[PDB]
């Protein structure tokens, strides 16, 4: 098998978030299970979610994933036999313009 | 370094060079930070006095040497062989020799395992095949020794007398040992060398003690060492019983020495006297002092 066939890379699977928006809702609002409209598969935002408007372009939106890990090493092994991801913290930050 | 060479002779006769030229040839090297190795531990006594406390004498303590070694090889099987051999070189009941050789000669210390060794790292030692062993050895006799000096005087005359040259080049007093053949009446020196430990330092400058008359076959070992009984008959006779509250009391003080006189009388077949003088030092190496 040739290298290109082994790679089987698709450019269409690369998705560029050309226009991004952030919507916030009070904790009493029913959470959004999905954003796909059941009737026609369009973009359906549940009621109670309100956009934060424009935000900075150069800053963008940064999604941060933080892993807390623990190394399990055995008495008869030099390297750690296993690693445990105790927790995974998710954060996101951005710079809103509107008041 | 080539100025200092540390070796161990195990209880089984194995020879290890832990430091100096040839170190690690047997697979075991010596780690730094070894304690109570150089100076003999001595504690001083103090009694209350007008200006605080007054000096009351000193007592020497047994050595507690805590050191560490590396047992190393490229393959785990041979490392295991070396580690087993190192463990075999030690015991609690019987002692192994630890020699330090420098420009001041070779001096040895007899040491035994004070407690069980602490080997290996936190993981299994076959991974690294290069592991430390923590040794807590003890020296019951805390003084570094050299080979004792032995002198022989044999005679065929019934009455004879000789002068044994004796000298204490060490920094600590030593106790003399005599081996006297039988029969015959022996007179042995017990010179104080100025020692006032019995308030007779100069009264006993030329003190001689006459051992009891020995019957045939009653060869005696006369050791002034406080550890052992002074008179020991080889045949089990109570020779000390016929000795009337007399004893060898004085060691050979440091820096002192002379031609001590040994006299033999009433010996039909002559007699032989052997003098053993130990060479005890408080340090593995030290320049001669006088």
């Amino acid at each position: 098998t040739d290298f290109y066939t082994i790679k089987d890379a698709q450019a269409d699977l690369a998705i560029a978030p050309l226009n991004l928006t952030v919507l916030l809702a009070p904790y009493s609002t029913t959470p959004a299970t999905t954003l796909e409209s059941p009737t026609d598969g369009s973009l359906a935002i549940p009621p109670g979610y309100k956009s934060v408007g424009h935000f900075e372009k150069q800053a963008g939106l940064t999604l941060g994933n933080e892993f807390d890990s623990k190394d399990i090493e055995a008495y008869g092994e030099p390297e750690p036999i296993r690693t445990i991801i105790n927790k995974r913290t998710t954060t996101f930050d951005f710079a809103m313009y509107q008041n | 370094t080539d100025f200092l060479k540390i070796e161990l002779i195990g209880r089984d006769g194995s020879h290890w060079v832990l430091s100096g030229p040839g170190m690690g040839q047997q697979g075991v090297t010596l780690n730094p930070n070894l304690q109570q190795f150089y100076d003999a531990p001595v504690k001083t006594l103090y009694v209350p006095g007008p200006f605080g406390e007054e000096y009351a004498g000193k007592r020497v303590q047994r050595r507690e040497i805590v050191f560490s070694v590396q047992a190393y090889d490229e393959d785990p099987d041979t490392w295991s062989t070396v580690d087993s051999l190192w463990r075999w070189a030690w015991d609690y009941d019987e002692e192994s020799e630890l020699r330090v050789s420098t420009s001041d000669g070779t001096r040895f210390l007899k040491v035994r395992l004070m407690e069980e060794p602490k080997p290996y790292y936190e993981k299994d030692p076959h991974i690294t095949a290069d592991n430390p062993i923590v040794m807590t050895v003890t020296a019951t006799f805390p003084y570094w020794q050299d080979e004792p000096e032995e002198l022989i005087w044999t005679t065929l005359s019934t009455e004879d007398m000789t002068r044994f040259p004796v000298r204490n080049d060490g920094d600590v007093p030593v106790w003399l040992k005599w081996t006297l053949t039988a029969p015959g009446l022996w007179i042995l020196p017990d010179f104080s060398w100025g020692n006032d430990m019995y308030s007779r330092g100069r009264e006993d400058l030329g003190r001689t003690v006459a051992m009891p008359e020995l019957v045939a076959g009653e060869h005696v070992s006369v050791d002034s060492d406080p550890r052992v009984q002074t008179l020991i008959a080889v045949n089990g006779m109570p020779t000390q019983n016929r000795w009337k509250g007399n004893d060898l009391l004085y060691p050979l003080m440091p820096g002192k020495g002379a031609e001590i006189p040994v006299q033999l009388k009433n010996a039909p077949e002559g007699g032989a006297c052997k003098l053993t003088r130990p060479r005890w030092y408080s340090r593995p190496w030290s320049r001669p002092g006088v």
